RNA sequence: ACGAGACUCUGGCAUGCUAACUAGUUACGCGACCGGUCGGCGUAACUUCUUAGAGGGACAAGUGGCGUUCAGCCACCCGAGAUUGAGCAAUAACAGGUCUGUGAUGCCCUUAGAUGUCCGGGGCUGCACGCGCGCUACACUGACUGGCUCAGCGUGUGCCUACCCUACGCCGGCAGGCGCGGGUAACCCGUUGAACCCCAUUCGUGAUGGGGAUCGGGGAUUGCAAUUAUUC
C-alpha cells in the first residue's frame, strides 16, 4: 500500500552510499565486516517481517537492527561466526558500522608490510599468499 | 561340526568347473546329501596402465583384467569324510578351503 | 505368488507380484497415481486408461522395482503392469481377451511389453564419452 | 543510476488492478509488470493478494509461472 | 506462377557440391504427361508432395 | 478416445496443405497422454516420421548449456504455455501449431548448383520434412530469443512466438525466417 | 478403517506432521533455530526458521520408510551437493551435531527413539497417531 | 598364404536346464474396520526378479522392389535383437620416443666427489611474457531451508606400515577426538537414501545471493614440522 509519510529513497546506516529500492538484508550487506549470512542472522533474531522491503517499516526495527549489529555478544550470537575473533597484538571486540574495524583489519595489513616480513613483503607487492599460485595472474593491465 | 563349507576359488572357469563336478561326483559316490555348487558374482579386476614406458605418443592405455570365480557347497558330513571327499580327484589352478560352518 | 513376468527399462527391472484381487494396484508401498514426479504420472497411468478400468478389477498386482534413476524406474512399473495383466490373463482366464489386450497395447505401443535393449555405452579413453574426444591443438 | 521500476503498491499500482486485468485472459506476472512498470516481485505478490481477495481461479504455480482463468 | 503441387515418383540420385541436391522425377497431378526432374533439399523419401509455386526452372539432367 | 495430456482433442485437426500431412502426427494412432516417450524414432529413417508432431516439438525445445537433456522440464513448459496460448485465443492449441507449422515450414530455398557450383546458389524445393524440421528449430530458437535478456520468463516466448507463426505476425521468428528463405530462393534463380 | 504412511502424498503429509510438532510442543525446544548453516554444503541462510520441527518430522518420515536409520545415516540422508567454489561441485554430509539433536529430540518421547544395539523400535502411541494424521490428511482435503 | 573376416570378452532374449538362510520370491503370532501398508513384520507355494554355469538364439532367414537378373542394397509384417562396443590386428618401415628400468647394454669417472653411503636448505609452487588441455559463468529454461522418491561400475580390515571402508551413540554451528566394533566381503558400510522432480510465503535485469585472492582472522589429522603455505 501507500505509506503517506516518511518514505526514504536514501537509505543510510553510517556513511554508506546504500540503495533504498534494495530489499531488507539485500541493501545492508555493504557493511565491510559482516553481511550476507550474518545479516540475516541478525534481523531474523530482531523479529523483522522479511515479507517487507526497507521502505515501508517504522525506525524503530531499524534501531534495534542497529543496536543488536553493535553489540553481538549481547544477543546470543556466538564467538565463531564473526570475523573480529583474538588475533595478533589484543583482540577484538564489537563489530562496528562500515569499516570501523575493516581499517583495523587493513592495519594489521599495514603492520605484515612495514616490518619486512617473506609473506609481508608479499602482500605488499601484489602477490596473493593463502595458495594462490601465480601463472596468468597480473597479465593484463601489469605496470 | 555338522555343517561344513567347501570353498572354490578359481581364477579359470574351466577347471573350477571340472573340480565341482569331482566333487559331486565324489559326493555321489557314497550317499550324501548336497546342496547344488552355489556360483557368486565373478570379481573383475579391471585395472588400467599406459602402453609406452615414456610419454611420447598418443593417449594409449592398456585395459588388464584378472576374473575370479567363487564357489560354495554346504554339506552335512563329519570331517573324517568330508576330508576324504576333498583330496579324491583335483586339478591346479582352482583353491579349495574347508570352513566350519 | 507372482505371474513371473518381469519388466525392464535400462538397467532398472519391475515385477508386478499376482494375486487373485479387485484390481488395486500398488508400487513397492504406494499405489500408481501417487508417484512422486507428477509429470511422469501420465507415463504410470498409461496401461489403467490405455485399456480401461474394468479389466484392473479383477486382479491385485503389486509391482516391486529396483533400478536407477526415475524415468528409468518408470518404463518399468507401466511394462511390468502391463505385460503381468497379459501374462495372467492368459495362463488364468482365456486367450481372446488376453489377445485383444496385447493388440491394444502394440498397437498404442510396440515397446509396451518387449524390453529396451538400449544400455549405456561403455567409455574408451582418450575421451571423455564413448564416441567425444579429448581436444587437440594443431 | 539504476532502473526505476516500482517495487511498491503505489497509485499507478491501484489504478487498473482489479477491474480492467480481468478483461484480459492473459494474466501473468510478466504482463503485469510491463504493464504497470513494476518489478515481477510486486506483480507475483499483486495476483497473490487478488487471487486471497477470492477474485480469480488458480490453475497451476510451480515458483513463478501461474494462471488464473476466468469465468465470464 | 500459377500453384500446382508435384508428387515424388523416382529418387533419381544426389547432386550438389557437398551431395545434398536430391535429383527426383515429380508429377503434376493434372494431366500425368509432365514428369520433370527436380532438384531438392532435405531428407526426401518417394511418394510425399512438393509444393510448387514455381516450375518455369528445371533441374540439370540428361 | 485418446486426448493430449487430459484435454486437449485429436479430432478438431485438420492438415488441409496436402504438402506435409505424413510428417505431421496428430490425429492417426500417434495419441498419447504425455509428450515424453523417448522412442527409436533418431536411430532409422523411414521410421523418424512416425514420431508425434508434438512428441517431435517437445524434444526439440531443450538446447543450449544445461538446458540440453532436460526433457521433464520440456513436458512442463510445454503443458505450459499451451494452457497460455489455449485461454489467449480460445481456439484448440493443437490446430494452432499444425497452422504455425504450415505457414512456417519454407517451401523453397537455395543449395548448390545442380550438377556442380560453390560461387553462388540455386534454389530448390524443400522437402516437407525438412521443412517441418526448419519450422520446429525456428519456433524453439525464436521462443528463446524472445526469452533472452528479457524481463519476462519460459512459457510466453514460446506462447506468443506458436500463436503469431500461426497468425502470421511479423513478431514471430518462424514465420519471418520463413519469408526470408523464400526471398533468398527467388534471388537465387 | 485405516490407512498408513505410505499411501498419502508426501508433501501435505510432511507439513501436517511439522504442524503437529508445532501444536504438541513434547518435545525439547530447539535452542539453534537460525544460529547455524545447517548442512555442510550449504553456505546459504535457512529460511522456514522450522527446519528443526520440520527435519524432526523428516526424520520420522525416514525411519517409518526404513526402520533403523540415526546418525551418520540421517547425514546421508540430508547430504547435498557441495560448490567447492572455483572446482567442480561434489557430495557433501550434512551436520552430524545438528541431526543428532533432532534424534535426541525424539529419543524417548514415545513415537520414535533410537537404540544402542541397532535398529529402531516404534510405541504404538507414535505409529497409531501418525497413522491417523496421515488418514486425516488423505480423507480430509486429498480424498473424498 | 598373411591382413580383413572368422576369433574372444562384452550389450541385449530364453519363465527351457544344472540351483543357491553370503539373494529374494513364497512361510504370519496389531489382521490397527465388520478385503487391504511391511525393508512400521504387529519377532515348509521355491529360483521369478539377483547370481555368467552348460546349451539355445540371428542366418539377410520370409515377403516386396532394384540389381550382370549374380554378388548384394533398400522397405516390411515377424522377432529380444535385422549394424552393441571393444581386444587382437599383415608386408615393410621412421635415424619417432625411451640409456631417467638393471651386468640387458658397446665408450669417459682410476691420484681421498666411486654415486656402491649421502642432503640442514631451497628448483620446475616465484617472473615484462606468448601458448595447450579443462573447470566455474554467461539467466530469469537461472535460483535464495530443500521438505519426498533410486541405482551403476567398483573399492575396502596389511607381513615391508596405526598407514582401509566404516555401521551406531558422546563431545561442538566446525574441521576432529572416544567407545563397542560390522566387514578378509552377494555376510558390514549398502536396500550404496547425492545429481534431479516439487512449492495455496520471500531473488527481479543489479554487478549482483548467476559469481571468487569473497583481501583478513577463527581450524587442525594414533604421521617432521602447510613457507608464494597443492590438506582444511
Amino acid at each position: 500500500l501507500v505509506i503517506p509519510e516518511k518514505f526514504q529513497h536514501i537509505l543510510r546506516v553510517l556513511n554508506t552510499n546504500i540503495d533504498g529500492r534494495r530489499k531488507i538484508a539485500f541493501a545492508i550487506t555493504a557493511i565491510k565486516g559482516v553481511g550476507r549470512r550474518y545479516a540475516h542472522v541478525v534481523l531474523r533474531k530482531a523479529d523483522i517481517d522479511l515479507t517487507k522491503r526497507a521502505g515501508e517499516l517504522t525506525e524503530d526495527e531499524v534501531e534495534r537492527v542497529i543496536t543488536i549489529m553493535q553489540n553481538p555478544r549481547q544477543y546470543k550470537i556466538p564467538d565463531w561466526f564473526l570475523n573480529r575473533q583474538k588475533d595478533v597484538k589484543d583482540g577484538k571486540y564489537s563489530q562496528v558500522l562500515a569499516n570501523g574495524l575493516d581499517n583495523k583489519l587493513r592495519e594489521d595489513l599495514e603492520r605484515l608490510k612495514k616490518i619486512r616480513a617473506h609473506r609481508g613483503l608479499r602482500h605488499f607487492w601484489g602477490l596473493r599468499v593463502r595458495g594462490q599460485h601465480t601463472k596468468t595472474t597480473g597479465r593484463r593491465g601489469r605496470t | 561340526i555338522h555343517r561344513i563349507r567347501i570353498t572354490l576359488t578359481s581364477r579359470n572357469v574351466k577347471s573350477l568347473e571340472k573340480v565341482c563336478a569331482d566333487l559331486i561326483r565324489g559326493a555321489k559316490e557314497k550317499n550324501l546329501k548336497v546342496k547344488g555348487p552355489v556360483r557368486m558374482p565373478t570379481k573383475t579386476l579391471r585395472i588400467t596402465t599406459r602402453k609406452t614406458p615414456c610419454g611420447e605418443g598418443s593417449k594409449t592405455w592398456d585395459r588388464f583384467q584378472m576374473r575370479i570365480h567363487k564357489r560354495l557347497i554346504d554339506l552335512h558330513s563329519p570331517s573324517e569324510i568330508v576330508k576324504q571327499i576333498t583330496s579324491i580327484s583335483i586339478e591346479p589352478g582352482v583353491e579349495v578351503e574347508v570352513t566350519i560352518a | 505368488q507372482s505371474v513371473q513376468v518381469f519388466g525392464r527399462k535400462k538397467t532398472a527391472t519391475a515385477v508386478a507380484h499376482c494375486k487373485r484381487g479387485n484390481g488395486l494396484i500398488k508400487v513397492n508401498g504406494r499405489p500408481l497415481e501417487m508417484i512422486e514426479p507428477r509429470t511422469l504420472q501420465y507415463k504410470l497411468l498409461e496401461p489403467v486408461l490405455l485399456l480401461g478400468k474394468e479389466r484392473f478389477a479383477g486382479v491385485d498386482i503389486r509391482v516391486r522395482v529396483k533400478g536407477g534413476g526415475h524415468v528409468a524406474q518408470i518404463y518399468a512399473i507401466r511394462q511390468s503392469i502391463s505385460k503381468a495383466l497379459v501374462a495372467y490373463y492368459q495362463k488364468y482366464v482365456d486367450e481372446a481377451s488376453k489377445k485383444e489386450i496385447k493388440d491394444i497395447l502394440i498397437q498404442y505401443d510396440r515397446t509396451l511389453l518387449v524390453a529396451d535393449p538400449r544400455r549405456c555405452e561403455s567409455k574408451k579413453f582418450g575421451g571423455p564419452g564413448a564416441r567425444a574426444r579429448y581436444q587437440k591443438s594443431y | 543510476d539504476k532502473l526505476n521500476n516500482l517495487v511498491l503498491f503505489d497509485k499507478a499500482t491501484y489504478d487498473k488492478l482489479c477491474k480492467e486485468v480481468p478483461n484480459y485472459k492473459l494474466i501473468t506476472p510478466a504482463v503485469v509488470s510491463e504493464r504497470l512498470k513494476i518489478r515481477g516481485s510486486l506483480a507475483r505478490a499483486a495476483l497473490q493478494e487478488l487471487l486471497s481477495k477470492g477474485l480469480i481461479k488458480l490453475v497451476s504455480k510451480h515458483r513463478a509461472q501461474v494462471i488464473y482463468t476466468r469465468n465470464t | 506462377q500459377p500453384i500446382k503441387l508435384a508428387r515424388v515418383t523416382k529418387v533419381l540420385g544426389r547432386t550438389g557440391s557437398q551431395g545434398q541436391c536430391t535429383q527426383v522425377r515429380v508429377e503434376f497431378m493434372d494431366d500425368t504427361s509432365r514428369s520433370i526432374i527436380r532438384n531438392v533439399k532435405g531428407p526426401v523419401r518417394e511418394g510425399d508432395v512438393l509444393t510448387l509455386l514455381e516450375s518455369e526452372r528445371e533441374a540439370r539432367r540428361l | 478416445d485418446i486426448k493430449l495430456f487430459g484435454k486437449w482433442s485429436t479430432d478438431d485437426v485438420q492438415i488441409n496443405d496436402i504438402s506435409l500431412q505424413d510428417y505431421i502426427a496428430v490425429k492417426e494412432k500417434y495419441a498419447k497422454y504425455l509428450p515424453h516417450s523417448a522412442g527409436r524414432y533418431a536411430a532409422k529413417r523411414f521410421r523418424k516420421a512416425q514420431c508425434p508432431i508434438v512428441e517431435r516439438l517437445t524434444n526439440s525445445m531443450m538446447m543450449h548449456g544445461r538446458n540440453n537433456g532436460k526433457k521433464l522440464m520440456t513436458v512442463r513448459i510445454v503443458k505450459h504455455a499451451f494452457e497460455i496460448i489455449h485461454l489467449l485465443t480460445g481456439e484448440n492449441p493443437l490446430q494452432v501449431l499444425v497452422n504455425a507449422i504450415i505457414n512456417s515450414g519454407p517451401r523453397e530455398d537455395s543449395t548448390r548448383i545442380g550438377r556442380a557450383g560453390t560461387v553462388r546458389r540455386q534454389a530448390v524445393d524443400v522437402s516437407p520434412l525438412r521443412r517441418v524440421n526448419q519450422a520446429i528449430w525456428l519456433l524453439c530458437t525464436g521462443a528463446r530469443e524472445a526469452a533472452f535478456r528479457n524481463i519476462k520468463t519460459i512459457a510466453e516466448c514460446l506462447a506468443d512466438e506458436l500463436i503469431n507463426a500461426a497468425k502470421g505476425s511479423s513478431n514471430s521468428y518462424a514465420i519471418k525466417k520463413k519469408d526470408e528463405l523464400e526471398r533468398v530462393a527467388k534471388s537465387n534463380r | 478403517p485405516g490407512v498408513t504412511v505410505k499411501d498419502v502424498n508426501q508433501q501435505e503429509f510432511v507439513r501436517a506432521l511439522a504442524a503437529f510438532l508445532k501444536k504438541s510442543g513434547k518435545l525439547k525446544v530447539p535452542e539453534w533455530v537460525d544460529t547455524v548453516k545447517l548442512a555442510k554444503h550449504k553456505e546459504l541462510a535457512p529460511y522456514d526458521e522450522n527446519w528443526f520441527y520440520t527435519r524432526a518430522a523428516s526424520t520420522a518420515r525416514h525411519l517409518y520408510l526404513r526402520g533403523g536409520a540415526g546418525v551418520g545415516s540421517m547425514t546421508k540422508i540430508y547430504g547435498g551437493r557441495q560448490r567447492n567454489g572455483v572446482m567442480p561441485s561434489h557430495f557433501s554430509r550434512g551436520s552430524k551435531s545438528v541431526a543428532r539433536r533432532v534424534l535426541q529430540a525424539l529419543e524417548g518421547l514415545k513415537m520414535v527413539e533410537k537404540d544402542q544395539d541397532g535398529g529402531r523400535k516404534l510405541t504404538p502411541q507414535g505409529q497409531r497417531d501418525l497413522d491417523r494424521i496421515a488418514g486425516q490428511v488423505a480423507a480430509a482435503n486429498k480424498k473424498h
